[PDB]
């Protein structure tokens, strides 16, 4: 009963695309306004395009090429990549609070 | 200055569907900083009212 | 809990009681369940900015 | 020396202000309190590392003299890592909901009592100089500026 309920519901098919695909998606502007404390010394103080700014932050973060894929208007991430950045962001914000 | 900066946003036509796209949002960021508003909200409202 | 000034309101408190009413009016024992829902509901809790 | 010895008279005269005997000796807790009051805003890690004692579990036991305080300040004035105002401004704005930075004072109290070093509510009640009314909003600009002025 439990096996037939999981196969028809598509639980397995829903997790495979989550691993092989990029479930996380962050906008260029939203990615910079939320992940700037990780690489502060990586973007000039002056104004710059949102796409050009995210390219420098990802390069400074030392992220693997297979863990992300820049698109036309949204930055894609694999399962477990964006979650790791959230943990590192908390440590940075925690230090700022301290 | 904000009114002057308005219009520089070179909207591009998507190859798949007919939808506006802002590949270079520098002018949008400048207009938002001048008028004193957000950039993400302005972009979402201009491209998806 | 995020308002303080108006903590514990009549709306948030009545939201928990408005469901048991609709449930007891058409829910009971069945062959494969003891408390089945004989009607489909779609609650939409609105939120401000 | 990284500090003018002629100015040590001011520090020596200031050390004799607490409600204690002041017989040339001060406990570790007293040293920390003096560093927090007069000296630049330190941190528990800095107090425990800079001529401190991580193994120490009772600060009311260790004791130091007056001359033992000048090396601590001279070292903290070179090893400290104090951030600018933009970092704190961004950290406070991260908790913003309207975008203008005028969130109710409850948010600041919660962030100061829970996140970070979890301060006491009685201590923050004296610093929170905001107005309590229908809105109760408090700005981060003037508040954080007066807090970081020192
Ligand atoms: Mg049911």
């Amino acid at each position: 009963l439990v096996l037939d309920q999981l196969r028809c519901n598509g639980v397995l098919e829903g997790i495979r695309i989550c691993r092989q695909g990029f479930p996380n998606r962050v906008v260029f502007q939203e990615f910079r306004q939320r992940y700037e404390i990780l690489t502060p010394n990586s973007i000039p103080k002056g104004f710059m395009d949102g796409k050009q700014a995210c390219v420098l932050m990802i390069k400074a973060l030392e992220l693997d090429s297979n863990l992300y894929r820049i698109g036309q208007s949204k930055v894609f991430f694999r399962a477990g990549v964006l979650a790791h950045l959230e943990e590192e962001r908390d440590l940075k914000i925690t230090d700022v609070i301290i | 200055s904000g009114v002057l900066q308005l219009g520089n946003i070179v909207f591009k036509k998507e190859r798949n569907t007919d939808q506006a796209s802002m590949p270079d949002n520098t002018a949008a960021q400048k207009v938002s900083h001048l008028l004193g508003i957000n950039v993400t909200d302005f972009t979402r409202g201009i491209l998806t009212p | 809990s995020h308002k303080s000034k108006k903590d514990q309101g009549e709306l948030e408190r009545q939201l928990l009681q408005a469901n048991p009413i609709l449930e007891a009016f058409g829910n009971a024992k069945t062959v494969k369940n003891d408390n089945s829902s004989r009607f489909g509901k779609f609650i939409r809790i609105n939120f401000d900015v | 020396c990284d500090f003018s010895e002629e100015q040590t008279a001011e520090f020596k005269e200031a050390f004799q202000l607490f409600d204690r005997t002041g017989d040339g000796k001060i406990l570790y807790s007293q040293c920390g309190d003096v560093m927090r009051a007069l000296g630049q805003n330190p941190t528990n890690a800095e107090v425990m590392k800079v001529l401190g004692n991580p193994k120490s579990d009772e600060m009311n036991l260790k004791t130091l003299k007056f001359e033992q305080f000048l090396p601590m300040m001279q070292t903290i004035a070179k090893n400290k890592d104090q951030g600018c105002f933009e970092d704190y401004v961004e950290g406070l704005r991260v908790f913003d909901k309207e975008g203008n930075g005028t969130v109710m004072g409850a948010e600041i109290r919660h962030v100061l009592v829970t996140l970070g070093e979890k301060m006491t509510e009685e201590e923050v009640e004296q610093l929170v100089a905001g107005h309590e009314d229908s809105n109760g909003c408090i700005n981060y600009e003037e508040l954080v500026r007066m807090v970081l002025s020192g």
